[PDB]
């Protein structure tokens, strides 16, 4: 049920590496 | 030979520009020669002016020492060590030129700490803790001096400040040989009574639910109970590296906490004004309020200094969620065991107070909280009954009975339904459905059939 | 510390308090997870066992949840007789709750006890018992039983037809036998016999209650006895057609959908002119959708292909003129359903009458899109989801409707909310990937659709950039202007995520645009606040900036060739020290790590060869001497030949050892793989003996699958080269220019086509690992095993799989070669013992016995390998590399005798 | 019979419904393997034919899966030798055809004509792979060579039935024949090639009454947790005994093999005297196998399978059994 196949960016499909990248990443919210 | 073959390589090095790189790169991977290597590094770092990032002279020396290969790390290490045995002065050696390139960027680096120069000292402590530690290369009065320049100083608002105070710390709990004048001792006192009056602020800004506060009340604790081990497992946890810190130098800062400083009121009093961790679960690391509560409930020090717990515990275990961390437990254990039994026989009066009925209805009126909340409230109500029952001869002797919750709250509360949901979702929940079938088993032969 | 938990928790189970032991029983699953091998599991299910035997019928309601949970791990009880006798003691007892729980206990044990038949006489005597409990127990085990045993099938066919048509026991009871008959597939003649006690029942008790199981109950025994699912389907059809009532039309639906779902080649055409015709005169809508549901799931598959077969107009056909009116109804669901079928008629058989078609389908696309863009709710999310997909389909197959199918999505890419944008832009993002022609198409336009999001809402914001900055990097299939980086990077520092950023950074890593992968990982670098993440982005930064370098080539210009490849290099090797800077023990990166270091090596050995084309420029003819190779180019080029198939066998080293990758990220390791096999190819065809190749190319050079523009690239380039050494084969002399012009102009072409940083590089989908504890006696660290130097070493290793989740998401593991070697450490080295074995694993478990012949003197190294054979046959070289030490002794009554001898 | 019926019916929807995409001719290729083995496991009387019809199918499924590959969209430099999956599919195709000609019991020569063809389009799989991989001008002048005398043989050998079997791969293979004796080895390859994409998919008319052999060792069954012992150098007899049925002429090709815990395998012959004839359709084999080795450190697990012989080859016919062996030194 999914349209693309390859799609790199899902719901759910983010390994542990980029969840504490995430964690903290979007914590910040600014960008120069 | 080996000098000769440097100097040979050296020039070639410096012949080709370019392929410098390259002999750095058979310098690893066939581990033959590391002060080539070095001296290499050094001379592109001579050529480059990009320095505005970190230094390619810090990124190959940390992936050296701190690498996922043990064979380059002991290579590396034992060319530390070659170079630390070389005592007679001679600056031709790659490892104190080295050096002085880093006292370099020390300078640089140095302010209180920029904004944009936070993770790159960062980054350096971690490097130089990895020097001192699996290298083991024992500094200079100098490099000292800067290194406690370098760690004293103020992180701006950022989490990658809140991870440079904690790695500071553990910077200088690892090593108390690094401080050996007075006047760098009143600069650390200074430094520590700077970092108490301020937790609140870059907790608050950060976000962070790992920050420096809890890791300095369990320091306090674990040196007010003796515990040095844990302070091992702390460091050693923190900094990322495995280093062996002999007991004496932790005995010093041991006696620097217990006597100034950190006082045993004004940590109890500090440890209850911290704030809950909303959405707590386990997959958030770190050390933690609940850890450090845990252990200032375990050596019994709220109700032996007349300060409160009740709303703290009822506010985190009102924001837990799913998979539960792995110390709720024990803390609701001890909790029991600081509501029943009393600190000392010069106050058999002083206990906690346990939750009131009116916060318990408004949990299992509902759904508004967590169902991980409510059954943790549950196994709270079940051990409370349970082991109100039995620590009974302590009781009688305490005359300030705290009596059990009645029957109108305990006929609205659905055992059976939440225990149902705790088989439903026991893989998450582990350590928790166990105590439930337990409590429910020993007390509750009504469910059983 | 593993036998450890078991002492503790049978502490536990030794309690006089039954909340203790409960608490202990419940405990145990935890540590069947943990610790999976059979001594653990064979010893803790004897203690559930005899603690079973004695309790007070509560504890054994929970060995039996345990039981039920743990059911994978029940094969690998050892003791299984003891086991089964220790629970098989308790049907003797007189209480009717404890029977009925050990008989739930035996039907939860029935896989490994098929053939007992104590079993199966417990079975039949309190199955005609009296006390409900009792019974009910009594049926589930039959059911669990009868899955497996024929004897017990027949038998207790016997006695359940007895007991259903009794007219005792009452509609309930009957309702809860009936699947007794469903599991009752073993034997032909048994199958029959249940086929016609089912005909009767259902015709027999003709209610809504008992159809509907007793119909469920035939279609299971059809789907399990493939021997007339065709009547099953047929009456299928009369009972959706001629049926009042509307629940059994309901489990008519999910039956017929079950039926397409399994065996669709079975389906004739006149079952589906039934089912066609059935669904046009229906008066209501639910069941519309269920019927045309059942007809899209057959619409995917061969079915069709039967269904339109040659030996009437097609257009007169049931099944299409269906497909236009419910494509054109009001409803969602039987639109998106509708337009399924039609998109896929269209994919499918390619006859001539069928291609006006063709336009109704893409109309219908738009019409339905322009229906579910403006409603912002999870049906028509669905809705979008199930269009967006026969959209890409439709423009799969028939590329030449496709150009009309991108620019009509882009109508809808206007005017449509936030949640609709997306799905939108992953759309494109597909077609314009396979397809590239029409991408650029796009362009402009999404500029300005991108401008519209500059004041757009927030909730969505974040993933609605990064699919529109996806989809402009898949269109931009030759390069970005500067404006465009300008307006984009405007708009991002206008509002961003920080994470929002990384994703748009690793797409422009993906696609080949690294130059705002330079700036974004800029941006990311002067952010963040841990160690090891700061220098995993430095190190991304490092590769942009040497892909950058390596974009800045110039055709047939060797000077700028040598410059731009030092300037890759170094960034490349200022990367690689971030990159081992950032390894972690909790994740070491070690794809990343092998990938950029081959990719460093491939550009040194193409600086060496592109120097090594400049030698004979650079050289004399030969020397002096010299006057059928003269000359210090030759002894170079064959050097060439040493690190380029040395390359090439590293390229492959990496492909067998990941086995957790993706497709796209396997095919860009053949790619480079094969363009070391293109380098080594072309220089062993023009200076290194030519004499013996006699080739030129005798296999196909078109018709690709083309799944990335990179793939199309890579092969354009390949091709090219190809042609070149096919053409200057055997005209000129063995060293030549044009020979070195040759090289110099494939390696230009190389270098030119950039890179593509895939999935694997970044995210890691499925995780598997291997155990194999090693058992002689596992020793410590140092401390060897003895030997007696006169009889072998009983191996005996024994492993498990561990999966990270969602088991096997890419690949299966169909079976695992063990290999094992020893190696004499004393100072070929004992290579007399190497030896291989195949394991097929029951659940998790691989169970091998291995004998190593230790017959000189010394200490011997054991190393064990894994290597996993997936199911399409590829074998995968992963594994711990488990090793451990021996040592052999001597016996001195045989010292003794070799001294006297 | 309704299994009679859906057997011929399934069999008559493989036949002609071969004019599809290869996507779709490998799903019906495998969903009607899947149903022939289902077919075979449920049936008894019509077990051995729907498992020859599921054979057949299943050479045919392997070939097409082979004809649709990678490999043949690259060059042949550009060869990935790890990535290959239509190397190994000439090896079991060729094992499967020794498993058409020696299982199975009642067969005549239609069959025999049909999977020798089968034989003859996998030699030529092997031949096409074999040229894609090699260089060397020789090795592939030979082995074309001895593919053109392996075609001369199959039309000698039968030189009837070309008129009942119609526009096959060997039929218009012999249309061109004298041009396959003048043309360069590469030629031969690239018309090879084009050859098997449209070399027609055979019609197998089943015969009347067929039957599949299998053996049942009924002893040692393998599941006596107890070990053999004995002593180091010297050897122990373990007695075998096992079911025959639907073996034509046991005493020449049934034999047993025994493969020890260190990888040697050993081969034993039966004795015909040992080979009862309980019956006409089941024999029963009572033999001795004879072990030895050079002490073990504990009881291991010796295989033991039934092999059935054919002339050159050996293929298995019985389901493993495992004992335990326990070799000791001497007590001196």
């Amino acid at each position: 049920a999914h349209v693309w196949e390859d799609n790199w960016d899902d719901d759910n499909v983010e390994d542990d590496f980029s969840n504490q990248l995430r964690a903290e990443l979007e914590k910040h919210g600014y960008k120069m | 030979g080996g000098r000769r073959r440097t100097d040979a390589l050296r020039f070639l090095c410096k012949m080709n520009p370019s392929q410098a790189l390259k002999v750095r790169g058979m310098v690893v991977e066939e581990c033959h020669l590391p002060g080539l290597g070095v001296a290499l590094t050094l001379d592109h770092t001579k050529n480059e002016a990009c320095e505005d990032g970190v230094s390619d002279l810090v990124c190959f020396v940390s992936g050296l020492l701190l690498g996922t290969n043990a064979k380059v790390r002991t290579w590396f290490g034992t060319f530390i060590r070659n170079g630390q045995q070389r005592k007679r002065e001679t600056s031709s050696s790659v490892l104190w030129q080295m050096r002085r390139q880093l006292l370099l960027e020390l300078m640089g680096i140095l302010p209180g700490l920029k904004e944009e120069h936070v993770v790159k000292a960062s980054a350096l402590l971690r490097l130089y803790c990895a020097l001192m530690g699996i290298a083991g290369l024992k500094p200079t009065e100098e490099e000292a001096e800067q290194l406690l320049q370098l760690m004293t100083s103020r992180p701006p608002a950022t989490p990658a400040g809140v991870r440079f105070v904690s790695l500071s710390f553990c910077m200088l709990l690892a090593f108390s040989t690094l401080v050996s004048t007075p006047e760098q001792e009143q600069l650390m006192v200074v430094w520590l009574s700077w970092m108490i009056k301020e937790e609140a602020y870059f907790e608050s800004t950060s976000g962070v639910s790992a920050s420096f506060g809890e890791m300095l009340l369990l320091v306090a604790m674990y040196f007010h109970s003796n515990q040095l081990s844990a302070i091992i497992d702390l460091v050693c946890s923190t900094l990322g590296m495995k280093i062996v810190i002999k007991p004496s130098s932790l005995s010093r800062m041991k006696t620097i906490f217990t006597q100034e400083i950190f006082t045993e009121q004004v940590v109890t009093a500090h440890a209850v004004r911290v704030p809950v961790t909303s959405n707590l679960s386990a997959n958030i690391t770190g050390f933690l309020p609940i850890h450090c509560i845990y252990q200032l409930l375990r050596s019994r020090s709220f109700t032996k200094h007349k300060v409160s717990i009740k709303d703290w515990i009822y506010r985190q275990l009102c924001e837990t969620s799913t998979p539960l961390h792995p110390q709720l437990l024990p803390l609701i254990d001890v909790y029991i065991n600081s509501i029943l039994t009393p600190a000392s026989k010069s106050n058999p009066e002083a206990t906690n107070q346990p939750v009131t009925e009116q916060e318990i209805l408004n949990i299992f009126q509902g759904q508004r909280f967590s169902i991980t909340a409510q059954l943790l409230v549950l196994y709270y109500i079940l051990s409370y009954e349970e082991a109100l029952l039995a620590n009974t001869k302590t009781l009688a002797a305490m005359q300030r009975k705290p009596k059990s919750y009645s029957s109108s709250l305990m006929d609205q509360i659905p055992i059976k339904f939440l225990i149902r949901q705790a088989q439903g979702l026991q893989q998450e929940l582990g350590g928790l459905h166990s105590a439930l079938l337990r409590l429910l088993a020993t007390n509750y032969p009504h469910l059983c059939i | 510390d593993a036998n450890s938990a078991l002492m503790e928790l049978d502490k536990g189970l030794r309690s006089g308090k039954l909340g203790e032991q409960c608490e202990a029983v419940v405990r145990f699953p935890r540590l069947f997870q943990k610790y999976p091998f059979p001594i653990l599991i064979n010893s803790a299910f004897l203690k559930l066992a005899d603690v079973f035997r004695v309790g007070n019928n509560f504890l054994r309601l929970c060995v039996l949840k345990v039981t039920q949970q743990s059911e994978k791990h029940l094969e690998k009880i050892l003791n299984v007789d003891e086991f089964v006798k220790r629970i098989f003691s308790v049907i003797h007892s007189n209480d009717p709750v404890a029977r009925a729980i050990t008989l739930r206990m035996l039907g939860s044990l029935a896989s490994i006890i098929p053939e007992r038949k104590n079993a199966h006489h417990s079975i039949r005597q309190s199955l005609d018992s009296h006390d409900n409990v009792e019974v009910e127990a009594a049926v589930f085990a039959a059911a669990n039983f009868s899955a497996q045993s024929k004897d017990f099938a027949v038998g207790i066919c016997n006695k359940i037809s007895e007991m259903i048509q009794g007219l005792a026991t009452p509609v309930d009871l009957k309702l809860k036998l009936i699947p007794i008959l469903q599991h009752m597939h073993h034997d032909a003649i048994l199958a029959s016999s249940a086929r016609q006690l089912l005909q009767q029942l259902v015709t027999s008790y003709p209610s809504t209650k008992m159809v509907i199981v007793s119909l469920h109950t035939f279609t299971l025994l059809a789907a399990s006895s493939l021997v007339d699912t065709p009547k099953q389907i047929q009456l299928l059809l009369q009972y959706l057609k001629n049926d009042p009532r509307k629940a059994v039309k309901r489990l008519a639906i999910q039956d017929l959908k079950l039926l397409a779902n399994k065996t669709p080649h079975t389906w004739s055409r006149e079952n589906i002119q039934a089912l066609c015709e059935c669904a046009l005169q229906t008066p209501y809508d639910s069941l519309k959708l269920g019927m045309l549901s059942v007809l899209s799931t057959l619409s995917g598959t061969i079915a069709i292909k039967h269904y339109f077969s040659i030996v009437s107009s097609p257009r007169s056909s049931d099944l299409v003129k269906l497909a236009q009116e419910c494509c054109y109804h009001n409803n969602r669901g039987i639109a998106a359903h509708g337009v399924r079928v039609l998109t896929n008629i269209t994919v499918s058989c390619q006859e001539k009458d069928l291609l006006a078609l063709e336009q109704d389908a893409v109309f219908g696309l738009e019409s339905l899109l322009v229906l579910c863009s403006q409603d912002d709710s999870p049906g028509a999310q669905a809705t979008l989801k199930i269009a967006l997909n026969c959209m890409v389909k439709l423009a799969k197959g028939r590329p030449h409707l496709s150009q009309s199918v991108v620019e009509t999505l882009l109508t809808q890419l206007h005017s449509a909310q936030d949640a609709a944008r997306i799905l939108m832009c992953h759309c494109l993002a597909a077609i314009a990937m396979q397809l590239p022609v029409l991408g650029d198409g796009m362009l402009g336009d999404l500029m300005e659709l991108y401008k519209v999001i500059g004041r757009s809402a927030t909730d969505k914001q974040q993933e609605l950039l990064v699919s529109l900055a996806t989809v402009i990097f898949v269109a931009s299939q030759k390069a970005l202007s500067v404006e465009s980086k300008a307006v984009i990077k405007q708009q991002l520092e206008s509002v961003s995520n920080g994470w929002t950023v990384y994703r748009i950074a690793r797409q422009a890593s993906r696609m080949g645009n690294h130059d705002m992968a330079k700036e974004l990982y800029q941006s990311l670098l002067t952010q963040v606040a841990s160690e090891h993440f700061y220098f995993w982005l430095n190190s991304l930064k490092e590769f942009s900036h040497a892909e950058q370098c390596l974009t800045g080539l110039q055709e047939e210009n060797y000077s700028s060739a040598l410059s731009c490849i030092a300037e890759s290099l170094k960034f490349y090797h200022k990367g690689i020290a971030s990159l081992t800077a950032a390894s972690t023990p909790l994740n070491p990166l070690s794809f990343q790590c092998e990938f950029v270091k081959l990719r460093i090596d491939l550009l040194q050995a193409f600086s060496q060869l592109i120097c090594t084309c400049n030698s004979l420029k650079t050289s004399p003819p030969p020397a002096i001497a010299t006057t059928q190779r003269c000359g210090r180019i030759s002894n170079q080029m064959k050097q060439s030949m040493e690190e380029f198939r040395s390359l090439a066998s590293r390229y492959g080293d990496l492909y067998q050892a990941s086995f957790d990758a993706d497709s796209a990220t396997l095919r860009n390791v053949e790619l480079q793989q094969q363009s070391c096999l293109l380098i080594s190819h072309a220089i062993e065809a023009l200076i290194l003996d030519p004499e013996s190749a006699s080739f030129q190319e005798y296999g196909s050079t078109g018709t690709a699958h083309a799944d990335s523009e990179y793939e199309r690239r890579m092969m354009s380039v390949y091709n090219h080269v190809l042609e070149e050494v096919e053409s200057l084969n055997r005209k000129y002399t063995p060293v030549s220019y044009m020979h070195t012009a040759c090289l110099c102009n494939a390696i230009i072409a190389l270098l030119k086509v950039p890179l593509s940083f895939q999935r694997y590089f970044f995210q890691k989908l499925q995780s598997t690992s291997i155990k194999l504890a090693l058992s002689p006696s596992p020793r410590n660290p140092a401390e060897p095993i003895a030997v007696q130097n006169n009889q072998q070493l009983a191996l005996k290793v024994e492993g498990v799989v561990q999966h990270g989740s969602k088991p096997g998401l890419f690949r299966k593991i169909q079976s695992v070669c063990l290999n094992v070697s020893s190696t004499l450490q004393s100072k070929i080295d004992n290579m007399t013992n190497e030896m291989e074995q195949r394991v097929e694993p029951h659940n998790d478990y691989f169970s091998t016995q291995f004998l190593l012949n230790f017959a000189i003197l010394g200490t011997h190294n054991i190393t064990v390998e894994s290597s996993v054979k997936d199911a399409n046959g590829i074998v995968w070289k992963t594994g711990p590399r488990t090793t451990i030490f021996v040592k052999s002794l001597e016996d001195p009554y045989s010292q003794q005798i070799r001294l006297q001898q | 019979d309704p299994s009679q019926q859906f057997l011929q019916q399934s069999l008559e929807r493989v036949y002609s419904l071969q004019h599809l995409d290869p996507q779709g001719a490998q799903e019906l290729l495998e969903f009607t393997i899947r149903d022939l083995q289902r077919l075979g496991e449920l049936q008894s009387e019509l077990a051995g034919v729907a498992d020859f019809s599921a054979t057949y199918l299943r050479c045919q499924l392997l070939l097409i899966k082979a004809l649709q590959e990678k490999l043949w969209n690259v060059a042949a430099p550009l060869y990935l030798k790890q990535s290959d999956l239509a190397s190994a599919a000439a090896k079991q195709i060729m094992e499967e055809t020794y498993k058409m000609e020696f299982m199975y019991s009642g067969v005549e020569n239609k069959q025999v004509v049909i999977i020798h063809h089968m034989r003859l389009q996998a030699k030529a799989l092997q031949l096409i792979v074999t040229a894609r991989t090699t260089r060397g001008l020789d090795p592939l002048f030979g082995m074309c060579e001895k593919f053109l005398q392996e075609v001369d043989f199959f039309q000698r050998y039968f030189i009837a039935d070309l008129p009942h079997l119609q526009d096959s791969f060997v039929d218009k293979l012999l249309d061109l024949m004298p041009r396959l004796m003048t043309s360069k080895p590469a030629e031969v390859v690239k018309i090879l090639q084009t050859m098997l994409r449209q070399s027609a998919f055979l019609h197998l008319p089943l015969p009347e009454q067929i039957h599949k052999a299998s053996a049942t060792i009924i002893e040692p069954a393998g599941e006596s947790d107890n070990p053999l012992r004995f002593t180091s150098g010297l050897v122990v007899a373990l007695d075998v005994d096992a079911t025959l049925e639907h073996v034509q002429d046991p005493q020449n090709t049934v034999k047993v093999q025994v493969l020890y815990p260190d990888g040697q395998a050993q081969m034993i012959h039966p004795k015909p005297a040992d080979f009862r004839n309980p019956g006409p359709g089941r024999h029963r084999l009572i033999t001795q196998v004879y072990l030895s080795h050079t002490a073990w450190t504990e009881a291991c697990q010796v295989e033991v399978r039934l092999l059935l012989a054919y002339n050159e080859g050996t293929i298995p016919f019985s389901k493993p059994v495992k004992v335990y062996i326990m070799p000791k030194p001497a007590r001196r």
